[PDB]
């Protein structure tokens, strides 16, 4: 009721008087509706005029025995007052409080605030101030201590209930104002400009909407602690094991032979200090900062002749880079589950140990690096599906007439719109014919084109403006939207790059048409949309940790420069100022945070840039991850609800299609009526018994095998064949035979089949296909044609032989069954994404289009400062008086359409970027030698696209695929689509193990000691003391470092022994206790096992480092230690449920590696047939190239996570000299020349990761998320 | 480059003056590279004696002025390069300066003490 | 790459005949001085003989009248880094039959620092009138003639068992 308006007064006072005193005699909730900081329930109406900002009775009930009243305010918001004079001091009915009620309930002082705030935090990106910046500095404190002020005369300082210091944001108000008074009275001076800060998050509190955001982002937090517990056990697992198996290892060195003087390596190493002077010992590479490592293996690296491997000095990377200690080892495999950077410490760690070790990495990246991913992912995924359900639950509970209808008649019809389409499009297809060395006939045709466009747009404007008035044609988004484009067009043709490029956005108006280009525009307005805050608190995060790191860091950066640059220069990277500190922050969300770490940590310690990045990754990934997801479910599920029937108006493009077939129809009946006027028994058994035998296992097996066989014998053609002549020529009769038996099998299958039911098969036309080229070549090589160009280029398809196993094994056809059903959605995103990426293509040829040409110096790859040769006339000047300088150009760049997409590609993909940021930013002109960071704010064209491109098209790829494995489940039937029939049973089969009820207790024996014995141990006293004794055992584990003392080293072992003792009598107690009970249950015979094997282990390493020398040996034989610190997970019932998800998932996986390997098979067979005598050159060397299968093997396994492509990429894109040379002798061999195949090495190279991402991600995801589910049910 | 050094140091007649030159450079103090250059001046505009100085080890020219009463009293590799004198004479009154350059760092560093004979 | 295949062992008479030595660096990207002297110890002898040496892009020949105007230089050419030290004789004879040794003094160039290292390779060379075929490629050549026929006898005979049976069974019913 409208009456319950009532002032707060003496009477009201009264009446709290006497309930209070009630209450006192005396000796439910509060309304939710009408709880502060929200709008009045609507049955209250309107606010009387006197009562607005004036003292009211407390409207809630609830409060009716408490002094406690409400203020009204403008805009329908309640706040919930204190009744009690504030600081004892000044009574509610006093002119201070009025007024101060009054200011704090006006939106004109929250405007004052925000305006304020936003102000301030622009100050806060300085480096070095003006010295009248004092002043300024002096008005933010004054006007923050004044709204503290007003704030505490309004609602008392701390004096009862809803007080100023009752609220959390307050509590940061004071202490920002505390810290200004004190640092400017009182007087480190960085860590009080840090401190300053804080400033910025008073954001949250003044903008409405943040604070809820912040509170779900804390709510989701606090749902990852079971799987951060995981993450944690298993990185120090993992940790312990590569601690035990590196440890020391990366400081290998190739030390010299022959030293004079009497000297020795410890007189040598006890006087080095320059990298110069350790370069007369050690073999450097050139251009390198740490010596080359070596190994003591057969498959390690190799020193030069005259030099010798040896384990002395530091680790590389500044020494950052070890398994030397369990912190260091932590590091890594916190690095290698991140996989920042992480294929230098593979190929470091394969070159200091061996090439066998990659098994270590292969389990450590298929087993944390995807799965805890993959575990995060789906624990925020269900975290936001809950929240979402909640809020969802909520929620439901005279002359111009004539020429105005004639345009209107011309204008609006729908054949106009189809034509407008048509030259969107043929614009953009001329826009993208673009490229460097274009001649000025070209030019020319090119203005002329784009000239007579947007003639014709802005004829279309002026056309659609007179036929409708402004009133009308204003009132749609569209017509804005092109409105916008031709006055930009219009005036870029009366005056640049850019906007000559803003034209090229049209092409989003085809998605009333493209059903799924529609979806990315839904999802971008979807992030400033219902998103827009979470966008915001990312932008403000953002924000505040590139201020915080520029304050903490920068004049570090500058004092200590020459510890990080030989020039005594800042790096590349660095946060000396704010753009830099914001690229770097915006570097670690894309995921690279640890080059620019190692160079913060040498310039501003260890323990404070640790702190600082390690929030910066929380937290960044935390909200990036949580919008990630939020823009993927709310985009795909909420866009789903039967808003609209599908086009009831018909676009004029369907109407104008729909006429084109009519008048088509039309056009062929008629012309159909005026031409039409004008003028035995035995053959039948015989492919019976073919078929029985076809049919039949015995002949599968046998087909099987020869498969396996055939595949497997392409492994062995290395480079290092001619070294084996018997096994080639067993090769090339077994070849033969091969091909003889597959053609009796085409031909059997043929004869019990029938031509047509073999014709209609896609397995039969694969193995047919595979047959015939078989055929071919060796009636070729028959005929003596073995050379005969396409025929010898032929001969590289036998590569394809193992794609007949697909058919054989259930497993893989399972997976590719997905893969052809998912096919049509894959095309269509990748359309989208082409489209969509064309824009930037163009634009970033329009800006960087012959720009990267440089002069540099050949011997050492240092570009000419342009001081001296500033263009390319002075660099051939100088080319014709020297002889080792060139005017070098960048192998991937901008300098056609096609080069940009592949320039975007590395941007997106993280590999290969920096290298084109540089020359950007270095770019001058064309013909102009580049400048250093000449122009710097070209980094945000690279900002702008990692955003749209790499962020939100993920966004959609991600969504459209798994969209369409969900539509292939429910086709099915909800049956699973990753595995198969027999996989069905057993997976049925252990989905019961995490449901089983517990069985009855194991009862008491006879024996008066053995019930006493079993009293002792069926206690959870004993159960306790077992995992406390186990996380000792993993903490003497830990403290094991390298040099430890050989004192250090024997306690260790008797800490262990002693360890060993006390567990082997735990289970004989728990053994002579249970009887034969104890072999009931999966744990107890787990630590059974890992007893034994413990036992074992030890006896066997002690008797390997006494009676043998095998140092890895004796490593692989110590990892039996693990056992007894894995038995953590029995008592942890949060880290068990994702490791049963995990085991309900292995068999979806199995079958997802089983074709993965397939696929790396052949890619390595193709690899070795062309990219085997490259130049060495990037990531192309001594030890990871095509030149072996198992190298081979290495480089595809290192790239299926997308690492390094570009590097090994680089060195095929060589095609002309100086780059290669085509006619180079290669010793021990026929082959000519190094030079790579540009077009093959990039169809290679890019199919590989598209491969790659539509598998090892997609499918992952999709398997490990359906399986958490199933684990969390 | 910082340098720290009082602008003013008052001594008594016949007591000892230790001058705190100090200087926080990042990085490592290499023996082999530091540079040193002490200089007194008996007013801001007069010509400025070179006294003390650090090439490899610390070299004192003993000045007849200071006779054999200057010595060494910091450490470079503490970053310390006071300068400590005996028995300050009346005549010792005037204007002390430290130049320090410390390789590999490019600015220069420069601190002066202006000392005080008290009664 | 540089791949260290050996030397065939076999000449045939009145014919030309090329002798493999090749030795490759342990680091491909190092630099070197390389020169190579060859040594022949014809059949029927106890001494090793000098009979050529290259060195700088000049071969010499020793005063040999069992090689004079029969040896070319057949190795790496237009550089001083030698890795492929083979050398062709145009005109094989019966005087060639023995062991061969060739050796290789290759020089490192290293910063501030230079290694002088050596190999020695052996190439025992057989003089014969007509050429043998191997007994690798005769082995392969039967086994493989031998698989082919026992495969094809194998599925004759299940083809014609099952037909009979299918043709009983079929008449059967
Ligand atoms: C929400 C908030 C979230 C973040 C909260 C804070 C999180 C992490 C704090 C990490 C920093 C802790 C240690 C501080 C530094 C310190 O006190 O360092 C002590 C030792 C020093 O060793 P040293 O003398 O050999 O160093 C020199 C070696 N030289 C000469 C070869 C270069 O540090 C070492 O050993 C190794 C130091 C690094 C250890 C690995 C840390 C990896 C953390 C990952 C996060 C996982 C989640
Ligand atoms: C979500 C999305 C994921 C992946 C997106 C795409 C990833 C990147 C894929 C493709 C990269 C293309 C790289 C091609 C490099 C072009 C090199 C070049 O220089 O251009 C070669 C040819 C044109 O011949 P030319 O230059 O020798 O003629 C010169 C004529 N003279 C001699 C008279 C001056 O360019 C051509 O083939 C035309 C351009 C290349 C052909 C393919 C068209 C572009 C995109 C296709 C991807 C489809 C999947
Ligand atoms: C480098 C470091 C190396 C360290 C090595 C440490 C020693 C490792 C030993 C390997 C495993 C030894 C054998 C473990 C057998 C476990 C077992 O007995 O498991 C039985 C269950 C089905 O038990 P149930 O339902 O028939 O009843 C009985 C269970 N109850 C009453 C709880 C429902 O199967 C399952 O969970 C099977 C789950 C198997 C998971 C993988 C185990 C290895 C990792
Ligand atoms: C990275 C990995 C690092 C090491 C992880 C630990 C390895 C050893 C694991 C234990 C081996 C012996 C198992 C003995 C029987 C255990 C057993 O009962 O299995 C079944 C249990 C089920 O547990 P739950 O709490 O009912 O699950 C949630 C409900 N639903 O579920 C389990 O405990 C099975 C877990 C299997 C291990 C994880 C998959 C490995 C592949
Ligand atoms: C919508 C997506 C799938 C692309 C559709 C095709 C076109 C929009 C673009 C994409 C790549 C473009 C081509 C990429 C590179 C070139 C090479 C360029 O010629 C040169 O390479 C010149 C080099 C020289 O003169 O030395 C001429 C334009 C052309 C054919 C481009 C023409 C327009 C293409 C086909
Ligand atoms: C949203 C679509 C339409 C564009 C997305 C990319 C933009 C973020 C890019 C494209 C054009 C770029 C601008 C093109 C030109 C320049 C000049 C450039 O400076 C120079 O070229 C050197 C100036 C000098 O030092 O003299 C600095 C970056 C800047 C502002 C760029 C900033 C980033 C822009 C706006
Ligand atoms: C599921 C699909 C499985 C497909 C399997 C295809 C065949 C898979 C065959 O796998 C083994 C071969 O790759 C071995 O090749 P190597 O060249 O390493 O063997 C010789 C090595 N030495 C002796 C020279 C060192
Ligand atoms: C350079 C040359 C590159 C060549 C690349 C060739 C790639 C080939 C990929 C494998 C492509 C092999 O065929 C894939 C099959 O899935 C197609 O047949 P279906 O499985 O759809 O048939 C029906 C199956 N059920 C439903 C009856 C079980
Ligand atoms: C990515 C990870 C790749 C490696 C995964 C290894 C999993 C290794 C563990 O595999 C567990 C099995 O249950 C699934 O494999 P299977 O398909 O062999 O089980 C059923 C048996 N049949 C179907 C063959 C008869
Ligand atoms: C799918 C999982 C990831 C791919 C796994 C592929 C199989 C694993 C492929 O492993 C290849 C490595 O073993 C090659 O290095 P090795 O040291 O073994 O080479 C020794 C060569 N010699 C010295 C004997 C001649
Ligand atoms: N943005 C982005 N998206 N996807 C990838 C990617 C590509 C291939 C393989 C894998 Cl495992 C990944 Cl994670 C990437 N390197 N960067
Ligand atoms: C080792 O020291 C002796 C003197 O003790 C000196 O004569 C000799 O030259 C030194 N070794 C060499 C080879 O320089
Ligand atoms: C290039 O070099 C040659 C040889 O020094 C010289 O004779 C000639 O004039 C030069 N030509 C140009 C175009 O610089
Ligand atoms: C080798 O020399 C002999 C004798 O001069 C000659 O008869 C024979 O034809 C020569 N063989 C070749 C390959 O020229």
């Amino acid at each position: 009721g409208p009456q319950s308006f009532v002032h707060f007064t003496k009477q009201s006072l009264a009446l709290i008087e006497q309930r209070i005193a009630e209450r006192k005699s005396k000796e439910p909730k509060p309304s939710s509706d009408l709880e502060a900081g929200k709008q009045l329930p609507f049955i209250y109406g309107d606010i009387p005029p006197g009562m607005v900002s004036e003292p009211l009775e407390d409207l809630d009930p609830y409060y009716a025995d408490k002094k406690t009243f409400i203020v009204l305010n403008k805009g329908k918001t309640i706040f919930r007052f204190n009744a009690t004079p504030a600081l004892y001091m000044l009574s509610p009915f006093s002119p201070l409080r009025r007024i101060s009620i009054k200011i704090l309930v006006h939106s004109l002082f929250s405007m004052l605030i925000m305006c304020t705030i936003l102000t301030n935090c622009i100050f806060m990106t300085m480096n070095n101030p003006p010295d009248w910046t004092k002043n300024v500095e002096y008005t933010f404190t004054g006007i923050y201590t004044f709204e503290s002020l007003v704030k505490i005369l309004a609602r008392g300082f701390c004096v009862g209930e809803f007080t100023f210091l009752r609220d959390p944001w307050n509590w940061l108000d004071f202490v920002v104002i505390v810290f200004a008074y004190l640092t400017e009275f009182v007087n480190n001076v960085s860590a009080l400009r840090t401190f300053r800060v804080l400033r910025a998050l008073k954001t949250i509190s003044v903008i409405p909407g943040l604070k809820t955001i912040v509170g779900a982002l804390i709510q989701s937090v606090k749902k990852l602690s079971d799987v951060m517990i995981l993450t944690v056990f298993c990185l120090s697992v993992f940790a312990l094991i590569g601690l035990q198996l590196f440890m020391g290892n990366l400081k290998h060195k190739c030390f010299r032979n022959s030293l004079e003087n009497n000297e020795t390596l410890e007189s040598i190493m006890n006087t080095l200090e320059s990298e110069e002077d350790f370069r007369k010992y050690f073999y450097y590479l050139e251009g390198s900062k740490d010596a080359l490592l070596c190994g003591f293996s057969t498959d390690s690296g190799q020193c030069p002749e005259g030099y010798t491997c040896v384990k002395i000095g530091r680790n590389p990377d500044y020494g950052y880079t070890s398994f030397d200690t369990f912190s260091w080892a932590f590091l890594a495999l916190f690095r290698l589950m991140t996989q920042d950077y992480w294929e230098n410490l593979y190929q470091q760690t394969l070159r200091a140990a061996g090439k066998t070790y990659m098994i270590f990495f292969v389990v450590v990246i298929f087993l944390g690096s995807f799965y805890l991913i993959n575990l995060i992912l789906a624990v925020v995924a269900m975290a936001y599906e809950e929240q979402n359900q909640a809020n969802i639950e909520e929620a439901k509970q005279p002359y111009w007439i004539k020429f105005k209808k004639c345009i209107y008649f011309i204008v609006m019809d729908p054949f106009v719109d189809l034509a407008i389409t048509i030259c969107i499009v043929l614009n953009t297809l001329f826009m993208a014919m673009e490229h460097h060395p274009m001649t000025e006939e070209f030019k020319n045709v090119l203005a002329i084109g784009n000239l007579v466009f947007t003639g014709i747009f802005a004829a279309e404007m002026v056309l659609k403006l007179i036929a409708m008035d402004p009133y009308e044609y204003f009132q749609v988004g569209w017509n804005i939207f092109d409105s916008l484009i031709v006055t930009l067009s219009l005036v870029e043709l009366f005056l640049l790059s850019v906007l000559r490029s803003f034209r090229l956005l049209r092409v989003f108006k085809l998605a009333k048409s493209w059903p799924t280009l529609n979806m990315l525009i839904k999802i971008i307005g979807n992030s400033v949309g219902a998103l827009g805050n979470l966008t915001l608190v990312l932008a403000i995060i953002v924000f505040i940790f590139a201020v915080v790191g520029m304050q903490l860091f920068g004049k570090s950066y500058k004092e200590c420069v020459c510890k990080i640059n030989d020039d005594c220069t800042l790096p590349r990277w660095h946060m000396n100022d704010f753009f830099h500190s914001f690229l770097i922050v915006f570097r670690v969300l894309c995921g690279e945070w640890i080059e620019t770490m190692w160079d913060c940590m040498e310039v501003a310690g260890q323990a404070m840039c640790l702190i600082v990045y390690m929030m910066v990754m929380v937290i960044g990934n935390l909200v990036v991850l949580n919008l990630f997801l939020a823009l993927l479910l709310s985009s795909f599920s909420s866009d789903n609800l039967t808003a609209i029937e599908e086009d009831p108006d018909a676009n004029n493009l369907q109407i104008a299609v729909t006429r084109i077939k009519k008048g088509i129809n039309y056009v062929k009946q008629t012309l159909r009526e005026f031409i039409l006027k004008a003028f035995g028994k035995i053959w039948w058994n015989i492919r019976k018994t073919c078929y029985k035998i076809v049919e039949h296992s015995w002949f599968e097996s046998f087909i099987v095998l020869m498969i396996l066989l055939s595949s497997g014998a392409l492994a062995f053609e290395d480079i290092y064949i001619e070294r084996k002549k018997t096994i080639k020529i067993i090769l090339e009769y077994a070849d033969k035979i091969f091909t003889y038996i597959f053609i009796l099998e085409m031909l059997l299958k043929w004869i019990a089949y029938g031509y047509k039911t073999y014709f209609t098969n896609a397995w039969c036309w694969l193995d047919f296909l595979i047959v015939d080229v078989s055929l071919v070549t060796l009636v070729a090589n028959t005929l003596g044609y073995s050379d005969l160009g396409p025929i010898k280029s032929l001969r590289t398809l036998r590569a394809l032989r193992p794609l007949r196993a697909l058919s054989r094994f259930e497993g893989m056809r399972v997976v590719v069954n997905a893969l052809i059903g998912a096919i049509p959605s894959i095309m269509n995103v990748l359309l989208v994404c082409l489209i969509f990426w064309l824009i930037f293509s163009i634009m970033g040829v329009n800006l960087f289009a012959g720009k990267f040409y440089e002069c540099i110096n050949t011997t050492d790859g240092s570009r000419f400062p342009a001081s001296q040769v500033p263009n390319r006339s002075e660099c051939f000047a100088l080319m014709n008086v020297s002889q080792n300088v060139r005017w070098k150009n960048l192998k991937v760049n901008f300098d056609n359409v096609g080069l940009g997409y592949l320039s975007l590609l590395q941007v997106a993909t993280f590999k290969g970027w920096t290298i084109i940021m540089y020359a950007a930013v270095d770019s001058v002109n064309v013909d102009k030698q580049p400048k250093y960071e000449y122009s710097l704010y070209m980094y945000i064209y690279f900002v702008v696209f990692i955003i749209f491109g790499s962020f939100f098209t993920l966004n959609l790829f991600i969504g459209v695929i798994i969209d369409n494995f969900n539509q292939q489940k429910k086709k099915l039937g909800g049956q699973d689509i990753f595995m198969t029939e027999e996989q069905k049973k057993y997976y049925n089969a252990m989905k019961k193990l995490g449901s089983k009820k517990p069985q009855k207790p194991i009862p008491r024996p006879g024996n008066k000691i053995q019930g006493c014995i079993f009293d002792l141990v069926t206690n959870q006293a004993f159960d306790i003391s077992i995992m406390v004794l186990i996380c000792l055992n993993m903490v003497t584990m830990m403290v094991e470092k390298e040099g430890q003392s050989q004192h250090m080293t024997e306690v260790l072992y008797w800490i262990n022994v002693v360890f060993i003792i006390l567990f082997t009598g735990e289970c004989v107690l728990k053994l002579i206790s249970l009887r034969h009970y104890y072999f009931t249950v999966g744990w107890n015979i787990f630590d059974f096992v890992v007893v034994i094997i413990s036992i074992v282990g030890m006896f066997l390493a002690d008797l390997i480092e006494t009676y043998f020398v095998s140092p890895t040996l004796f490593r692989v034989i110590r990892l039996a230690r693990i056992g007894r610190i894995l038995r953590l997970v029995k008592g942890a019932k949060g880290i068990r449920t994702l490791l049963f998800a995990l085991m309900m998932s292995l068999p979806a996986l199995f079958n997802i590696g089983l074709l993965l390997f397939l696929v790396m098979f052949i890619y390595a067979i193709f690899g070795m047939s062309n990219f085997a005598y490259v130049k060495k050159e990037d990531g192309i060397n001594d030890m990871f190239n095509f030149e072996t299968f198992g190298n081979s093997m290495i480089c595809l396994f290192q790239i299926t996570t997308s690492a390094g492509w570009d590097g090994l990429l680089a060195p095929i894109l060589n095609s002309k000299p100086p780059d290669c040379d085509p006619k180079k002798v290669h010793p021990g061999s026929s082959v000519e020349g190094d030079c790579g195949n540009p077009s093959v090495g990039i169809f290679y190279f890019v199919s590989y990761i598209i491969i790659s991402f539509l598998v090892v991600v997609n499918m992952y995801i999709a398997v490990i998320l359906e399986n958490f589910s199933v684990a969390t049910e | 480059m910082e340098v720290t050094v009082p602008a003013t140091l008052n001594v008594l007649n016949g007591s000892d003056a230790r001058l705190p030159c100090t200087f926080n450079s990042c990085y490592t103090v290499n023996h082999k590279q530091f540079s040193l250059n002490w200089t007194y001046q008996e007013c801001n505009n007069c010509s400025e004696e070179m006294f003390l100085q650090f090439r490899m080890k610390i070299i004192n020219l003993k000045l007849e002025r200071f006779q054999d009463r200057v010595e060494f009293s910091g450490n470079p590799s503490k970053y310390d390069v006071s300068v400590m004198l005996r028995n300050v004479q009346p005549e010792d009154e005037g204007i002390y300066n430290c130049y320090i350059m410390n390789p590999p760092d490019r600015h220069r560093g420069h601190g002066k003490i202006h000392l005080q004979v008290l009664m | 790459g540089c791949v260290e295949v050996d030397s065939e062992t076999e000449a045939v008479y009145g014919m030309t005949f090329k002798i493999l030595c090749i030795s490759c660096k342990r680091r491909s990207e190092t630099n070197a001085e390389t020169f190579t002297e060859w040594t022949f110890r014809q059949k029927g002898t106890e001494e090793f003989v000098k009979i050529l040496r290259y060195e700088n892009e000049v071969l010499q020949l020793e005063e040999d009248e069992r090689f004079e105007g029969r040896v070319v230089w057949n190795g790496s050419r237009g550089t001083k880094d030698l890795q492929d030290l083979s050398i062709f004789i145009t005109n094989v004879t019966y005087n060639h039959s023995g062991d061969y040794e060739c050796h290789v003094y290759r020089l490192l160039f290293f910063e501030n620092y230079e290694h002088n290292t050596s190999v020695v390779k052996k190439i025992h060379i057989e003089v014969v009138d007509k050429a043998n075929r191997d007994m690798a490629s005769i082995v392969s050549e039967i086994m493989m003639y031998v698989l082919i026929v026992v495969l094809t006898i194998w599925l004759v005979a299940e083809m014609i068992y099952c037909y009979k049976k299918i043709a009983a069974a079929t008449e059967t019913a």
